[PDB]
């Protein structure tokens, strides 16, 4: 048995050019064509290209003919996906998968590499409260939450009291605004008589801008 | 007892000349293919229509393992859908084709100081061979309008050329080792199984 | 250039259920060789890379539960599983290997369906950190509901709001199979000020009657 592993997450402005890799490891590697899957966001599978490292024989499909190229090294086992100059449209997330033989279901595949392109610069997010009503159900539950509002890029982690609390925890998908910045709020549901008692923080960690906020969210004065 | 004989196909100090392919049929016996894609011994093992992998626990009706000796310019022919020298005059696979081209550099084996000139090539023939199609004819082709009465001169060649392969020749110009196992299943009974 | 169509696009259906995606590809992919169809079938779950179930149109790639079960001949294809667990819940993919270039179909979303659950239903006014900063975002929470289809109407001053708003939703919950959705009103600081009651109006079909929460500006 063998598998394969690609080149960590990229994020590019539109113009560079950019090379992705699979390397496999395993033995029953000589055996193995390696291709290429693109997969949009929110978008199904589209098959790229395959190759074969043992002679570089290269197949590509109708729509990729010639917008990207697949080489190969064999001497590390190890396939590439690159572009000369990266168009905004090419954001995605790029599988390499594995066959071993030409015209065989791609048995193995890659974790992935996530290619994110846009002319938006490394941005850390703002943290806003959506802080509960006090005039809610007393007896029944009560919601709130934090907004992490305008980063760049993806992705941003969103933990409740430094971890403690993750039962009653929605935090929902980063939607890309027409600002080309992400924007994402994280909820929770808890007892309303747990208002006054019990203090709840959301933690907002994102890495590539090295932004840790702990935002305090309480029913608000007004 | 009956381990599918690859041993003797494989490690065979013997191969053929391209022109004059050599056949192992292979019945009745189990099949263990892990021994063949485990090596790290080849430099091509491109199958088409089949997985190495996921056959040793598969049963077919017959196998065959066809072997013979090219340059290394000359494995890329050895595919389906392929044009040349030894595709179209030597040995051409069907465009259907469910089985699996493996070769090696065999430079220590088949090369001598002067040149050895055993391994030989159909250089002309008047039509492309069909699939699995074997010539051993030493016919002088007709290459002008004056027919050749088995006479050899201008325009009437003896169709066989022959390997060069020396030592010091670039890769590419030094002697691969081919064996093509190719795979059919009828509605006949199944003799070629894997040990699972 | 073979192309292949799968149907239906969604599918919903309870646990322990039979699920049945169809693929119709453009050509048969017989070959003549081996009397077997080059036909793959593909699950992919959120941020995970595909895994194939099921090659040759109906041989179970290993360590694949008997559940999972592929057919067809010639253009028409199946992939079935009997007794649908809360582990299903992905996107099934059918691949044609018969030649280069490959096609996968457009996809099967498979849900669980449970019992309809009516949303509890929140709503957020801006921040006044957020205000200072001279935007204005009006959150409205529609929290564990099912099925997933629910209309979201902003009304501000009693207008109805339209396309400056985004809508958000969680994958179907591990253990109650719901969904929970953000509606996402953003307007200026300024276009903020100029009104008063910012509303959220909920059509969900567990709701006998659309639900609406509001708040009036400064409150
Ligand atoms: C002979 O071929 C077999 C493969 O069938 C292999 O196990 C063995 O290593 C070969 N002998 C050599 C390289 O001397």
């Amino acid at each position: 048995q063998m598998q394969l592993v690609q080149s960590g997450t990229e994020v590019k402005k539109p113009g560079e050019s950019l090379k992705i890799s699979c390397k496999g490891s395993g033995y029953g590697f000589i055996t193995y064509w390696i291709g290429w899957v693109r997969q949009m966001p929110g978008k199904g599978l589209e098959w790229m290209g395959i190759i074969y490292p043992g002679d570089s024989e290269t197949r590509y499909s109708p729509s990729f003919q010639g917008q990207v190229t697949i080489s190969a090294d064999k001497s590390i086992n190890t396939a590439y996906l690159q572009w000369s100059s990266l168009k905004a449209s090419d954001t995605a997330i790029y599988y390499c998968a594995g066959g071993s033989g030409i015209s065989t279901p791609m048995d193995v595949w890659g974790q992935g590499t996530t290619v994110t392109v846009s002319s938006a610069s490394t941005k850390g997010p703002s943290v806003f409260p959506l802080a509960p009503s006090s005039k809610s159900t007393s007896g029944g539950t009560a919601a709130l939450g934090c907004l992490v509002k305008d980063y760049f890029p993806e992705p941003v982690t969103v933990s409740w009291n430094s971890g403690a609390l993750t039962s009653g925890v929605h935090t929902f998908p980063a939607v890309l605004q027409s600002s080309g910045l992400y924007s994402l709020s994280s909820v929770v549901t808890v007892p309303s008589s747990s208002l006054g008692t019990q203090t709840y923080i959301c933690n907002v960690n994102h890495k590539p801008s090295n932004t840790k906020v702990d935002k305090k969210v309480e029913p608000k004065s007004c | 007892t009956n381990l599918c004989p690859f041993g003797e196909v494989f490690n065979a100090t013997r191969f053929a000349s391209v022109y004059a392919w050599n056949r192992k049929r292979i019945s009745n016996c189990v099949a263990d293919y892990s021994v063949l894609y485990n090596s790290a011994s080849f430099s091509t093992f491109k199958c088409y229509g089949v997985s190495p992998t996921k056959l040793n626990d598969l049963c077919f009706t017959n196998v065959y393992a066809d072997s013979f000796v090219i340059r290394g310019d000359e494995v890329r022919q050895i595919a389906p859908g392929q044009t040349g020298k030894i595709a179209d005059y030597n040995y051409k696979l069907p465009d259907d084709f469910t089985g699996c081209v493996i070769a090696w550099n065999s430079n220590n084996l088949d090369s001598k100081v002067g040149g050895n000139y055993n391994y030989l090539y159909r250089l002309f023939r008047k039509s492309n061979l069909k699939p699995f199609e074997r010539d051993i004819s030493t016919e002088i082709y007709q290459a002008g309008s004056t027919p050749c009465n088995g006479v050899e001169g201008f325009n009437c060649y003896f169709p066989l050329q022959s390997y060069g392969f020396q030592p010091t020749n670039g890769v590419g110009y030094q002697p691969y080792r081919v064996v093509v196992l190719s795979f059919e299943l009828l509605h006949a009974p199944a003799t070629v199984c894997g040990p699972k | 250039d073979i192309q292949l169509t799968q149907s239906p696009d969604s599918l919903a259906v309870s646990l322990g259920e039979r699920a049945t995606i169809n693929c119709k590809s453009s050509q048969s992919v017989l070959y003549s060789s081996i009397n077997k169809n080059y036909l793959a079938w593909y699950q992919q779950k959120p941020g995970q890379p595909p895994k194939l179930l099921i090659y040759w149109a109906s041989t179970r790639e290993s360590g694949v539960p008997d559940r999972f079960s592929g057919s067809g001949s010639g253009t028409d294809f199946t992939l079935t599983i009997s007794s649908l667990q809360a582990e299903d819940v992905a996107v099934y993919y059918c691949q044609q290997y018969y030649s280069t270039p490959y096609t996968f179909g457009q996809g099967t979303k498979v849900e669980i369906k449970r019992t309809v659950a009516a949303p509890s239903v929140f709503i957020f006014p801006p921040s006044d950190e957020q205000l200072k900063s001279g935007t204005a975002s009006v959150v409205c929470l529609l929290n564990n509901f099912y099925p997933r289809e629910a209309k979201v109407q902003w009304k501000v001053d009693n207008a109805l709001q339209s396309g400056n708003s985004q809508e958000s939703v969680t994958e179907q919950d591990s253990k109650d199979s719901t969904y929970s959705l953000s509606s996402t009103l953003t307007l200026s600081k300024a276009d903020y000020e100029k009104h008063k009651v910012y509303a959220c109006e909920v059509t969900h079909q567990g709701l006998s009657s659309p639900v609406t929460k509001s708040f009036n500006r400064g409150e």
